[PDB]
């Protein structure tokens, strides 16, 4: 694309820059040229490509979040007219979105999936699956919304089962994987009572493993154990 | 909001 | 341009959208296609101009700084070489600065400028004028770098003298002129004395005239002498 | 950096 007369390495590098700058739309847009070279992505490199589409499609959740309410307050009893604008304009954002989301999908279905043989790689893709199908569920009002729920719930399913054969209970992956899958069980799903297992059971069986570790990987796992804690003090 | 990563 | 088709008053109410979302580029481009209506702009259609655009060049000024300390650091002695990525992508983000730096100066030469005539909108715009010279003159590096700062330096000076005569001590327009060219003189014009002896006059010829305040006026006016009296004290 | 508004 845009991108094709860059050097992959160069591509690579530029991410990094683009993250300490804090430019995640250029990030995003390096990491995307990374991928469409036809290599498999290293560990670090699949983290560059995480971050940089994490933050752009935070952003625009954000601001689709801000847009939303104030539609709904405009269509409450005794509300003053406004026009379109209103609508228009959350109606851009969702599309703008939409396109992130949709661009993600299309680097992991061409060909980041069919290529990723080792669990932690295949788990890591299929988590990010599963969460840009949650983000395209959280603004879908359509005859689509329950296929692309189910298309969420699909591929976390499948990651879960893999990450339940080939790694440990502390592995951080497995534990950011169940942490989103119980985010999607409450939010998307309308199943508060899966969530909160989900979540209790990840938790408990992480802490069962954590004497088998070093240090600095108990930090790691510790760290993502309190935000399932978080959770359930949240939903409990 | 509930937190992911 | 691109927002011809869209009526004025729709923009203005999107740029408002914007702002509540943080989608800053968003309510530049909205402001960017009032403005291009044609009509003069009345002082919050104003205000939401300067901040789109303020909001968009704040941001390329904080990355092009983190770039250039990170190339600053690769010609040091004992850097390893690490090849022209860091400098193309510096690069990038600069031409990206300078062309909104352009955008801004061009609507205020067509034709924000020549068609106000109160002395409010007037120094509103020629303040706006000498900060984006200003910009510009933070990354200029070669044989224009002089004419860009004696461009903002020849704006700046035109505000003053007008908010000097149209304008009381304590108008924050012209409080926020003064605070800008003095930082001009200390940054730019490698002038400290004189950003100095601006930002103490300001300050005092303002301090006396606050008697003269509402309660909200004198809230407004003290803020801004805050700021002065901030730089003054980084600067003695 | 200085303050400018
Ligand atoms: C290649 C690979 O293993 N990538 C990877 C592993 C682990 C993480 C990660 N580690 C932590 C530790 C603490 C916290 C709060 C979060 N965290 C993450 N986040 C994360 C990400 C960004 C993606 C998928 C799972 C997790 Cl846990 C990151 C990347
Ligand atoms: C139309 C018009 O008058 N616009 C206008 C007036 C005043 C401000 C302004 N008021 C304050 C008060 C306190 C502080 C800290 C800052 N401040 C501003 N900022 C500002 C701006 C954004 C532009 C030019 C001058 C000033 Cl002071 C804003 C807009
Ligand atoms: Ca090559
Ligand atoms: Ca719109
Ligand atoms: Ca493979
Ligand atoms: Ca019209
Ligand atoms: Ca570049
Ligand atoms: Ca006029």
């Amino acid at each position: 694309g845009a991108m094709g007369s860059m050097e992959r390495a160069s591509l690579i590098q530029k991410a990094k820059l683009a993250e300490q700058a804090e430019r995640y739309e250029d990030m995003a847009a390096f990491m995307k040229g990374a991928v469409e070279k036809g290599e498999e992505l290293s560990c670090e490199e699949r983290n560059l490509l995480s971050v940089a589409y994490k933050n752009v499609v935070g952003g625009q959740r954000a601001a689709w979040r801000v847009l939303s309410s104030i539609e709904q307050k405009s269509n409450e009893e005794g509300s003053e007219e406004k026009g379109p604008e209103v609508r228009e304009y959350r109606e851009k954002v969702e599309t703008e979105l939409q396109g992130v989301c949709d661009t993600v999908l299309g680097l992991l279905d061409s060909h980041l999936i069919k290529e990723a043989g080792d669990a932690e790689s295949r788990v890591f893709y299929l988590k990010m699956k599963g969460d840009y199908y949650r983000y395209l569920a959280e603004v879908a009002t359509g005859d689509d919304k329950k296929r692309i729920i189910d298309s969420a719930r699909s591929a976390y399913q499948e990651a879960m089962d893999i990450s339940k054969k080939e790694m440990p209970p502390t592995n951080p992956i497995r534990l950011g994987l169940a942490l989103n899958f119980s985010v999607f069980h409450y939010e998307i799903a309308n199943s508060p009572e899966e969530a909160i297992s989900l979540a209790k059971t990840t938790f408990d069986e992480a802490m069962a493993d954590l004497h088998t570790l070093s240090e600095d990987s108990y930090k790691d796992s510790t760290l993502i154990m309190q935000l399932l804690r978080d959770n359930l003090t949240l939903w409990t | 909001f509930p937190a992911t990563v």
